RNA sequence: CGCUGAAAGCAUCUAAGCGGGAAGCCCGCCCCAAGAUGAGGCCUCCCACGGCAGCCGGUAAGGACCCGGGAAGACCA
RNA sequence: CGAUGUCGGCUCGUCGCAUCCUGGGGCUGAAGAAGGUCCCAAGGGUUGGGCUGUUCGCCCAUUAAAGCGGCACGCGAGCUG
């Protein structure tokens, strides 16, 4: 898990969603999982 | 490009019958209640239910497409049923029904012995195969999640409980 | 929940097993029930005990009718057990055997006035190296403008000791039925002679 | 000390 | 003339059931009451108001997130003792004291203010002890 | 970290709903505690005293004073 | 400025959390063990000694760890000097 401010998609397979009022970048490859903050 | 306008088939006989906020699915393998949203509409025909909308606003439609699904997994849950199955992989790696119950030999200092909740009917055919079954969907779903969370699989070799159909995909190691 | 009233004796040490066990030696029964609060009349569960004989010519009228309704001699002293419902209506040490672990409470011995070094086991000050007559004083009690007063609960001297202590999970080394006598082992509050409370022990 | 010479305030007895 | 000072009054007894409505709204009303100003003989130093029985406030109604982010404080003096206790728990162990904690916040302080609410007898669940003073059941 | 799941035919721990999850939070343990003036509860005892929500008196149940003391204590308690 | 005693030590704490340890985690260029990095967490813990007035720092021997800051560079009607 990334911790950042600017959280964006890294690879195609990215994806942005919204959970519990927090942005998260969910993907298949453990390194582009982000959650802001 | 739509799930909520979607008819729901109904087998026979299975009946569906509509009440404040619930409907309620009686089949050859037990009964399930569904909560339903009384913003939503939900409407039964000839051996066909149906859900409708009262607006095209955003909470509207996603409860639309929400209330058909549910639906239609109670009325499948009821006449096939739903089940998964798990497989276990690993040298010395085993399961064994006791009872009721599940006992799993997973390379624990001790076995681990997983009890089924009430609906819901463990089966081990081979040693190493289980399967999760019941009526409720969810719950189907939750124990059989449930089960793989004692071991799950390894990221460097092909060792734990595995979903039925869940790729192997393994890095390396020196 | 089993309990019992009792006084402190002494204490010693056994031998068993090749070891030497120190033990407190409690006269625990025998404790007559005078009085039992029910949920419906009073809104919980327990068991006025009485202990130790008490010469009539010393009892008033007001405790003399309370024992009357319980057909209960006089009795020195009364303490409820919370949450225990004995069958008979005379409770004695054999609700104990030995192996059992129990929780003691007593009044422990009183210091009266106690410095802040016996009873907080503050560490004083120097007694050499230009100390000047703060060598048992508690030092700093604050700050300074903020927050400009003294914390509530601050550790300082006064009265200490002769406050009710429970000791608790205390091995029950014996128990002589025919002379009331309980062994545990260890230490429990207070002097000889004191009142104590033998209660069965909520550790696990 | 306050009290010899190089402070002033808050310290030492009488003198004055 | 001198303005007209009432003699001591009767104070009337009232009922309200509190199931289903707004705590801040239903507390804004019960103020209003333990204060006498429906009455228009109002007098502003001494207690004239009316006795304020209330019902089911254990199904006091709330909006938002409030069960969960509303929270009540409490400081015991003590280094470290601010204590928080949420909307949901003290509705769960003392839900009279949710409807007790608004209506107070709306008084007056002072020596009038802590007698009127004195005069607010708050009930969860639908019984009241007080069919003695049969109090008038009012609609809010 | 999930289950089920739309909006968005797929996917999504979430928008409806349901799990798991910290030496931390709430209880549980130990101590104080009804001046908690919101002054609580239970058991028992005395009782309709004599004189023009009040007054003065003689008592009841009880209590205090005094005394012998106390691993209680500065005095007080 | 008709006085708001000035470093440090000692004593006594208490708070913050940007967490040193202990508890829970995600990612790892995570085989295991042991690390790295980030997240949650302030309940409790956070040693003894040589040098120097020292704060700090270096060093010795240990440790789960030997945290960083605020409280008038916390605290002289509490001591030291
Ligand atoms: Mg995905
Ligand atoms: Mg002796
Ligand atoms: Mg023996
Ligand atoms: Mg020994
Ligand atoms: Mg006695
Ligand atoms: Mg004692
Ligand atoms: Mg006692
Ligand atoms: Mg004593
Ligand atoms: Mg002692
Ligand atoms: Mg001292
Ligand atoms: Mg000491
Ligand atoms: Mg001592
Ligand atoms: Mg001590
Ligand atoms: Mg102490
Ligand atoms: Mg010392
Ligand atoms: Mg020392
Ligand atoms: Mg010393
Ligand atoms: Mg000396
Ligand atoms: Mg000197
Ligand atoms: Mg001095
Ligand atoms: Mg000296
Ligand atoms: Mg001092
Ligand atoms: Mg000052
Ligand atoms: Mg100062
Ligand atoms: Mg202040
Ligand atoms: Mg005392
Ligand atoms: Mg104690
Ligand atoms: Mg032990
Ligand atoms: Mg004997
Ligand atoms: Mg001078
Ligand atoms: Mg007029
Ligand atoms: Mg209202
Ligand atoms: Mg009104
Ligand atoms: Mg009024
Ligand atoms: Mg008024
Ligand atoms: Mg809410
Ligand atoms: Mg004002
Ligand atoms: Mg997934
Ligand atoms: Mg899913
Ligand atoms: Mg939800
Ligand atoms: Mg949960
Ligand atoms: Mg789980
Ligand atoms: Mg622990
Ligand atoms: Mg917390
Ligand atoms: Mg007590
Ligand atoms: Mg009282
Ligand atoms: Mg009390
Ligand atoms: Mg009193
Ligand atoms: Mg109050
Ligand atoms: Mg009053
Ligand atoms: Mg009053
Ligand atoms: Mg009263
Ligand atoms: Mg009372
Ligand atoms: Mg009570
Ligand atoms: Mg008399
Ligand atoms: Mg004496
Ligand atoms: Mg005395
Ligand atoms: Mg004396
Ligand atoms: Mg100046
Ligand atoms: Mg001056
Ligand atoms: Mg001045
Ligand atoms: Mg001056
Ligand atoms: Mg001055
Ligand atoms: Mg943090
Ligand atoms: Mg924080
Ligand atoms: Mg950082
Ligand atoms: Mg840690
Ligand atoms: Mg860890
Ligand atoms: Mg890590
Ligand atoms: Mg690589
Ligand atoms: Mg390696
Ligand atoms: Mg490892
Ligand atoms: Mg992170
Ligand atoms: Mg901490
Ligand atoms: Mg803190
Ligand atoms: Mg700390
Ligand atoms: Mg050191
Ligand atoms: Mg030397
Ligand atoms: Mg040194
Ligand atoms: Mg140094
Ligand atoms: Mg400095
Ligand atoms: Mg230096
Ligand atoms: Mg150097
Ligand atoms: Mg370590
Ligand atoms: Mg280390
Ligand atoms: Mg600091
Ligand atoms: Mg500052
Ligand atoms: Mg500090
Ligand atoms: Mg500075
Ligand atoms: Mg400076
Ligand atoms: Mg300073
Ligand atoms: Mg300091
Ligand atoms: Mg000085
Ligand atoms: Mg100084
Ligand atoms: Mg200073
Ligand atoms: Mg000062
Ligand atoms: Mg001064
Ligand atoms: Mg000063
Ligand atoms: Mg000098
Ligand atoms: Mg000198
Ligand atoms: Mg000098
Ligand atoms: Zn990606």
């Amino acid at each position: 898990m990334k911790v950042r401010a600017s959280v964006k998609r890294i690879c195609d397979k990215c994806k942005v969603i919204r959970r519990h009022g927090r942005v998260y970048v969910i993907c298949e490859n453990p390194k582009h999982k982000q959650r802001q903050g | 490009s739509r799930i909520g306008r979607l008819p729901i088939p109904v087998p026979k006989g299975v009946s569906v019958e509509v009440a404040p906020g619930r409907v309620k699915v009686k089949g050859p393998k037990g009964e399930l209640e569904v909560p339903v949203s009384p913003e939503m509409r939900v409407v039964v025909e000839e051996g066909v239910v149906r859900v409708e909308r009262p607006s095209d606003e955003r909470r509207h439609k996603s409860l639309h497409g929400l209330t058909r699904t549910l639906i239609a997994n109670a009325v499948k849950g009821v006449s096939e049923g739903y089940s998964k199955e798990l497989l276990i992989k690993g040298i010395g790696y085993r399961a064994r029904l006791v009872g009721r119950a599940l006992e799993l030999t997973v390379g624990f200092s001790h076995p681990v012995v997983v009890e089924p909740p009430e609906g819901i009917t463990f089966e081990v055919p081979e040693p190493t195969r289980v399967r999760v079954s019941g009526i409720d969907k969810q719950k189907v779903g939750q124990v059989a999640a449930n089960i793989r969370a004692i071991r799950k699989p390894s990221a460097y070799h092909e060792k734990g409980i595995y979903y039925a159909g869940e790729p192997v995909r393994l890095k390396p190691g020196k | 929940m089993k309990g019992i009233l009792g006084v402190k004796v002494g204490m010693t040490r056994i031998f068993r097993d090749d070891r030497a066990v120190p033990v407190t030696v409690i006269l625990a029964g025998p404790c007559p029930v005078v009085q039992r609060r029910t949920p419906e009349k009073d809104g919980y569960t327990a068991v006025q005990l009485g202990f130790l004989p008490q010469n009539p010519k010393r009892v008033n009228r007001p405790l003399k009718g309370h024992f009357a309704k319980a057909g209960v001699e006089p009795v020195r002293i009364l303490r409820e057990i919370r949450d225990f419902n004995p069958e008979g209506d005379t409770v004695t040490v054999e609700i104990f055997k030995p192996g059992e672990r129990v929780d003691v409470t007593g009044t422990s011995k009183g210091r009266g006035f106690a410095g802040v070094m016996k009873r907080w086991n503050f560490a004083g000050g120097p007694d050499s190296h230009g100390a000047h007559k703060i060598h048992r004083h508690p030092g700093s009690i604050g700050n300074r403008k903020t927050p400009g007063r003294v914390y509530k609960g601050k550790k300082m001297a006064g009265h200490y000791g002769a406050e009710r202590v429970t000791v608790m999970n205390l091995e029950v080394v014996d128990v002589i039925p025919e002379e009331n006598l309980l062994l545990v082992k260890g230490a429990v509050p207070g002097p000889n002679g004191g009142l104590v409370i033998v209660r069965e022990t909520k550790k696990a | 000390s306050p009290g010899n010479c190089a402070s002033c305030s808050n310290s030492a007895s009488a003198n004055c | 003339m001198k303005t007209y000072v009432p003699k001591q009054v009767e104070p009337r007894w009232v009922l309200i059931d509190a199931e289903g409505k707004t705590l801040g709204r239903l507390a804004t009303k019960i103020a209003t009451l333990l204060r006498g100003k429906h009455r228009p003989d109002w007098t502003p130093n001494v207690a004239m108001g009316d006795f304020v029985v209330v019902v089911n406030a254990d199904k006091i109604r709330v909006t938002g997130k409030k069960l969960e982010q509303k929270i009540y404080t409490r400081y015991s003096g003590y280094p470290g003792g601010l204590k928080k206790i949420p909307l949901e728990k003290m509705l769960a162990t003392h839900p009279e004291r949710v409807l007790e904690h608004a209506v107070k916040g709306m008084l007056p302080k002072g020596p009038l203010g802590r007698r009127l609410f004195k005069r607010l007898k708050v009930y969860a669940g639908p019984d009241h002890p007080h069919q003695a003073q049969r109090p008038e059941k009012l609609e809010v």
